[PDB]
């Protein structure tokens, strides 16, 4: 379906084209750079998803400790 | 008397250079401007974004500045020159 790899590749390709356009160059001026951008975008999107999972995992434990410290009041 | 030189170039394999600098006067062409291959730009010439200079035109800025503005066109075999005053 719509995987992080595909979203990232599309974003990387879009980044290269947007960069070319901003510089008033043809969209496909250096195509190997478009390939590089697709690769980097895919890598970055996958890494972001994994980091999001890990971040939620750490926030869970930290909220657990906060809750325990708060519950110590009613002892 | 007409005394020739034996070393004068009869055939130049490079053809006519499109961009002719003149000291520090270097013609400036925008990256999104079309300049036909056989056009000659010399000296103080500025060709701006979206403009176009077509086959056989000559733009010689050796006495004053020459400017082709945004989205303007100088068409085939035009000659654009300038004077001191
Ligand atoms: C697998 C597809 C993607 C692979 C990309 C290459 C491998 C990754 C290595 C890092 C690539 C990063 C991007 C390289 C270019 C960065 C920007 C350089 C542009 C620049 O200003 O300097 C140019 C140097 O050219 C250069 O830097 C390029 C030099 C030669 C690289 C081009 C060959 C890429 C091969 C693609 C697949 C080949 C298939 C067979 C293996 C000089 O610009 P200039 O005067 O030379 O001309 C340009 C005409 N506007």
């Amino acid at each position: 379906p719509i995987s992080a790899t595909m979203v990232g590749a599309l974003l990387g390709l879009g980044t290269q084209m947007y960069s070319n356009a901003l510089r008033k160059l043809p969209y496909m001026r250096h195509p190997w750079e478009h390939v590089v951008g697709m690769g980097l975008g895919a890598v970055f999107a996958n890494q972001l998803v994994k980091w999001d999972v890990k971040l939620k995992e750490d926030l869970d434990v930290m909220l657990a400790k906060a809750r325990a410290a708060n519950e110590r009041r009613y002892f | 008397q007409v005394t020739p030189s034996p070393d004068r170039v009869k055939w130049d394999y490079r053809g006519q250079r499109q961009i002719i600098p003149l000291g520090q006067w270097l013609p400036k062409v925008a990256v999104d401007a079309y300049v036909a291959p056989n056009v000659v730009l010399a000296g103080q010439v500025t060709v701006w974004d979206g403009s176009s200079v077509w086959n056989g035109a000559v733009l010689r800025g050796d006495l004053n500045k020459i400017t082709v503005g945004f989205c303007s066109n100088v068409q085939e075999r035009c000659v654009v020159h300038a004077a001191w005053s």
